[PDB]
């Protein structure tokens, strides 16, 4: 059904929540904090196909 | 004591088994040092006019 | 979601475009951190209430 197509599009093409390695609360002695992100959104016609 | 239904053997596992439950701060963004010792504080800004 | 640009466009750019026409506006500025929130400060002419 069209609901299945919409659900598949929603799942496969999703936006992942960014994060920060070293965020507070943090382990003792940590000295480096770095943002981290992931890409989950499709960008081309072939990918959607 | 919250019970979770395990997915490997079907056993019941307490929430403490997979996590540590404590009472902490809602956010850890800020900290204060009054005279070189820990404390808390709030900044009060005057009303206009 | 941050994206680092959609905050600038359709949120900050669109807001600032409307701000530009504000009555008795001396200038305006905006600050955005890709991690969290966004701020747009409108500074008005001296003597305005």
């Amino acid at each position: 059904s069209i609901s299945d197509v919409n659900n598949a599009i929603r799942e496969n093409n999703v936006e992942i929540a960014p994060g920060r390695l070293g965020d507070l609360p943090a382990e003792k002695g940590q000295l480096i904090t770095i943002p981290l992100s992931a890409q989950g959104q499709l960008s081309s016609l072939e990918q959607f196909k | 004591n919250i019970s979770l239904k395990s997915k490997t053997n079907g056993s019941v596992i307490k929430l403490s088994d997979v996590a540590n439950v404590e009472i902490g701060s809602q956010a850890y963004n800020f900290a204060i040092l009054e005279n070189g010792k820990p404390a808390t504080a709030a900044a009060i800004q005057l009303s206009p006019g | 979601g941050a994206t680092a640009k959609t905050i600038n466009d359709s949120v900050v750019t669109l807001i600032e475009r409307e701000l530009s026409g504000v009555k008795n506006l001396l200038y305006y500025s905006a600050t955005t951190d890709t991690s969290g929130t966004a701020e747009i400060t409108a500074t008005f002419k001296p003597g305005t209430d």
